RNA sequence: UCAUGUUCACAUACACACAAACGGCGCGCG
RNA sequence: CCCGCAGAAGAAGCACCGGCUAACUCCGUGCCAGCAGCCGCGGUAAUACGGAGGGUGCAAGCGUUAAUCGGAAUUACUGGGCGUAAAGCGCACGCAGGCGGUUUGUUAAGUCAGAUGUGAAAUCCCCGGGCUCAACCUGGGAACUGCAUCUGAUACUGGCAAG
């Protein structure tokens, strides 16, 4: 039921004619551990003030991911700036073989069968924007079947 | 990237040297310190390291620290050193070794006593 | 090969009751159970996941006795069988004797139990077994010859048995002082507290 | 007091959607039943129908 | 850039004073003293029974103090013990008759001087100050204050460099003078060593006077 | 563990706490509506379970009586 | 037309929801 | 291997504790002495040097050095790039080479399928068995991704022939 959490707090700085201004943004994932996953990227002058903010936006535009059977519907790509991931369904027992802030997204989503790698940069926000655009872009059997006007038994 | 040009000149490993040459993929060497002195270091510090050119049993002369505090090194002294650099002084690429051959152990050392070749007290 | 330390400060450092002693007294009469180990208990940083999964891990280990090339290796064997591998690596722990023993009732704690195994009071099968990582396999009697049968400390372990939780994985007459291992224990009988997935991790990084 | 007439895994939890051991408290262990003292974490409503 | 004392800077417009009496120049040095003597000492004594505003006023050769403070009850004691010991003290200290009166703080959370003094105390003790100053803030705006502003300063958190941190909600207009603006001070004497509190609590805007 | 009578009743501010004296009872000739704190009793483990004016009700208050165990502590309106 | 500025050295870094209960004995109103 | 004797008796160290990385305080020194795998620490309050206490991790071992693979998608066949980050020959012509629109036929080299032979034993893995357990030994399988030969399919690619 909404479980959340905290995957990487950063502080930043603007430099202003006084000196330097530090700030903390702090990166969130939420999900309902049955498919659901949200993700927010909050900004605050201290770091409470910016996982609050984090949580909030998370909260709305979440998203939904067909899973099956607490694991993934086929191995899926996923690409954004830098961070390009690859993730594999695994039979299950294996538990999630994911990196950190990929196991984060993960793990919120309810995926407990996974075999991840992150390639490329991985930088915390990226590959989380990556992952999530990966979970998204998988269909189920029954949205194959749906797009190409058959039962599910003829696709196996 | 084009498969025929991998197959006409295929992909080269990028043959990795060693960052301690002399010691000829062995653990330690001997050699006679030529040399004892200290020298100065690299930027942000500020010290008198104690190092010395050392005529390894190879021909190879190299330089090594000395670490510790006192040591009993002067020339012509058979010393063993190993790898290791000390990112602090330019060009050094080896430790001498305390506790070997002849390089006592630092006194009154209680701690890391394996490292500066110290025996237990008692 | 043996951990000779203070028990109550393994305890107090997991956090949790590791059952290092008989239980007579509470641990809590004891030690200062809510202080943690040393000059600087009174202060939790936040512990990091790697931290988190050691720490539990510690806590298994420090229950049943086992060092770490020891518990690797069980890991190892583990990973190996077929089925889920934390459930398997626990399977495993339960299934050694000094373990076994313990949970039938004829030593207080784990240590004195392997203390009994050790000095050769136990025969599984009829036969003086003196290992404490003896795997006991399903169906194997074990029980205490009869020199050891007149051991006060025995006969006291087997009242404090009495008092603790009987397995259902295994039979014992307190009066033969014999228990059949009947079959290897299931996770749901065993506690579920240990969070075995994170043993298993750790050994997975 | 456990196996009593009010026991908690006899019947069902008494707090309300939050287990009696401690080891459970949110809505992602629903159903789960524990090895600490074996209550089921489920709705405290279920404890007056069962 | 160093801001002038709001309750200096109030005075008289919308501000009472906290001393009541005249004098002329030969006896003004002496009475100041005394104020300043009776001050500290019932200060020290009711630092526990939470003690907010001294108020002395002589006439006639005879001191009145109103101690304003939040819970009269500990204040009084039972019986009057310890009124009736602290004005005799009191009178001996001022060498004059005394008189003793408690008013009773029932808005503790709009008070500065008491905010000051429960974060210092907090502080004290070693709690996480900017949690102690949240709190703070947080109370007095739920109780209703039109505004608040707390800063504190100096080895925070033990921490070697020191800096200052300050946190305002709602508005506290410095710059008006018909502003009711509390103002007041404390000192956390910690094992890194002081700690400086400052707390404003805008009131609301007098146009009276 | 055992209860206190008190003005710091957690949770409440001098909103309602006004007419309490300092003891934790209210003062005689206090004027009381619903939800008034009469007397500010709290627990521990602190909770603020005191004495309000039920619902609907409203009054003088022209009276307080105080019963203490023995060997234990008065205060000033006992 | 109007050059140059010795060396190093800049912290604040975590509970949600929850508002009084059940039986005698009485008196009284309708 | 078993039985008996006595008595806690004969038997615990090594590294680390600023972050990465599990574990913090006091004293000593004062950019010195020293540390360091990386980032760095030390100029008078050193959780980073040295000592002490306390803790953490391994344990009859524990550290350091060397070396290989991994992480390193950092030689990218699986699985990289080339406007500005390293990287498009200054531009063309062109032999060897690489690739080749469309149709039909034939062939069967590639390709695919099946069979036969072989691919030593040991090793690896699986189910067993024997050493009190383990290591270790060991029975039987599986695997040994290969190679050769023969017999088929004509989709595709190749050859030859015609368009
Ligand atoms: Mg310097
Ligand atoms: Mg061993
Ligand atoms: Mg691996
Ligand atoms: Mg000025
Ligand atoms: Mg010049
Ligand atoms: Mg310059
Ligand atoms: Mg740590
Ligand atoms: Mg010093
Ligand atoms: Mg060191
Ligand atoms: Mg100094
Ligand atoms: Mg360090
Ligand atoms: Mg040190
Ligand atoms: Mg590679
Ligand atoms: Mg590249
Ligand atoms: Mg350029
Ligand atoms: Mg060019
Ligand atoms: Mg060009
Ligand atoms: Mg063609
Ligand atoms: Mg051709
Ligand atoms: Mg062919
Ligand atoms: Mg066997
Ligand atoms: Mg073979
Ligand atoms: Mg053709
Ligand atoms: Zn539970």
């Amino acid at each position: 039921e909404l479980q959340e959490k905290l995957i990487a707090v950063n502080r930043v700085s603007k430099t202003v004619k006084g000196g330097r201004i530090f700030s903390f943004t702090a990166l969130t994932v939420v999900g309902d551990g049955n498919g659901r996953v949200g993700f927010g990227y909050g900004k605050a002058r201290e770091v409470p003030a910016a996982i609050q903010k984090a949580m909030e936006k998370a909260r709305r535009n979440m998203i939904n991911v067909a899973l099956n059977n607490g694991t993934l519907q086929h191995p899926v790509k996923g690409v954004h700036t830098g961070s390009r991931v690859f993730m594999q369904p695994a039979s299950e027992g294996t538990g999630i073989i994911a990196g950190g802030a990929m196991r984060a997204v993960l793990e919120v989503a309810g995926v407990h069968n996974v075999l991840a790698k992150a390639y490329g940069s991985t930088n915390p926000i990226n590959v989380v924007r990556a992952t999530i655009d990966g979970l998204e872009n998988m269909n189920s059997p029954a949205m194959v079947a749906a797009k190409r006007g058959k039962s599910v038994e003829e696709i196996l | 990237a084009t498969v025929n040009q991998l197959v006409r000149k295929p992909r080269a490993r990028k043959v990795a040297k060693s960052n301690v040459p002399a010691l000829e993929a062995c653990p330690q060497k001997r050699g006679v310190c030529t040399r004892v002195y200290t020298t100065t270091p690299k930027k942000p510090n500020s010290a008198l390291r104690k190092v010395c050119r050392v005529r390894l049993t190879n021909g190879f002369e190299v330089t090594s620290y000395i670490g510790g505090e006192g040591h009993n090194l002067q020339e012509h002294s058979v010393i063993l050193i190993r790898g290791g650099r000390v990112k602090d002084l330019p060009g050094v690429r080896y430790h001498t070794v305390r506790g070997a051959l002849d390089c006592s152990g630092v006194k009154d050392r209680k701690q890391a006593r394996s490292k500066y070749g110290v025996k237990r007290p008692k | 090969a043996r951990y000779l330390g203070p028990k109550l400060k393994l305890s107090r450092r997991e956090g949790t009751d590791l059952f290092l002693k008989s239980g007579v007294r509470a641990i809590d009469t004891k030690c200062k159970i809510e202080q943690a180990p040393g000059q600087h208990g009174a202060r939790k940083p936040r512990l990091s996941d790697y931290g988190v999964q050691l720490r539990e891990k510690q806590k298994v280990r420090r229950i049943y006795g086992v060092l770490e090339r020891q518990f690797r290796n069980y890991y190892k064997e583990a990973a190996r069988l077929k089925g889920n591998t934390g459930e398997n690596l626990l399977a495993l722990l339960e299934g050694r004797l000094d373990n076994v023993v313990y949970r039938m009732g004829f030593g207080a704690t784990r240590a004195e139990a392997r203390q009994l195994v050790s000095h050769k009071a136990i025969m599984v099968n009829g036969r003086v077994v003196n290992i404490a990582s003896y795997q006991v396999s399903p169906n194997d009697v074990v029980s205490i010859r009869e020199k050891a049968k007149k051991q006060s400390r025995v006969k006291a372990a087997l009242e404090l048995a009495e008092q603790r939780e009987k397995p259902t994985w295994l039979e014992v007459d307190a009066g033969k002082m014999e228990g059949t291992f009947k079959r290897k224990p299931e996770r749901s009988d065993l506690s579920a507290d240990i969070n075995e997935h994170l043993i298993v991790e750790l050994y997975s990084k | 007091e456990r196996d009593g007439l009010f026991c908690a895994r006899i019947f069902g939890p008494v707090k309300d959607y939050e287990c009696l051991c401690g080891k459970y408290k949110r809505l992602k262990h629903r159903g789960v039943i524990c090895e600490k003292c074996g209550v089921e974490v489920t709705q405290t409503k279920v404890r007056r129908e069962r | 850039g160093q801001k002038v004392h709001p309750n200096g800077i109030r005075l008289g417009i919308v501000k009472p004073w906290n001393s009541t009496w005249f004098a002329n120049t030969k006896e003004f040095a002496d009475n100041l003293d005394s104020d300043f003597k009776v001050r500290q000492y019932l200060t020290k004594e009711l630092a526990k029974a939470s003690v907010s505003r001294i108020v002395i006023e002589r006439p006639a050769k005879s001191i009145r103090v109103t101690i304003h403070t939040a819970r009269p009850g500990i204040v009084i004691g039972k019986k009057g013990e310890d009124v009736e010991k602290l004005r005799k003290v009191v009178a001996d200290i001022a060498g004059v008759p005394a008189q003793i009166n408690i008013a009773e703080v029932r808005k503790p959370e709009l008070d500065a001087k008491l905010v000051a003094d429960s974060i210092t105390s907090q502080l004290e003790r070693r709690v996480m100050f900017r949690r102690a100053m949240k709190r703070a803030v947080q109370n007095a705006m739920r109780l209703g204050a039109k505004g608040i502003k707390v800063e504190v300063s100096g080895r925070l958190g033990g921490a070697e460099i020191a800096r200052t941190e300050w946190y305002r909600e709602g508005r506290v207009p410095l710059h008006t003078l018909r502003a009711d603006i509390d103002y007041n001070t404390s000192e956390a004497h910690t094992t890194y060593g002081v700690i400086g509190v400052k707390v404003w609590i805008f009131k609301g805007e007098i146009l009276g006077g | 563990g055992p209860e206190e009578i008190t003005a710091d009743i957690p949770n409440v501010g001098e909103a309602a706490l006004s007419k309490l004296d300092e003891s934790g009872i209210v003062y005689i000739g206090a004027e009381v509506t619903g939800g008034d704190i009469l007397v500010g009793k709290v627990t521990p483990k602190v909770k603020d379970s005191s004495l309000r004016v039920p619902n609907g009700v409203s009054g003088t208050v022209i009276d307080v009586q105080v019963f203490t165990r023995d060997g234990v502590e008065k205060d000033k309106r006992a």
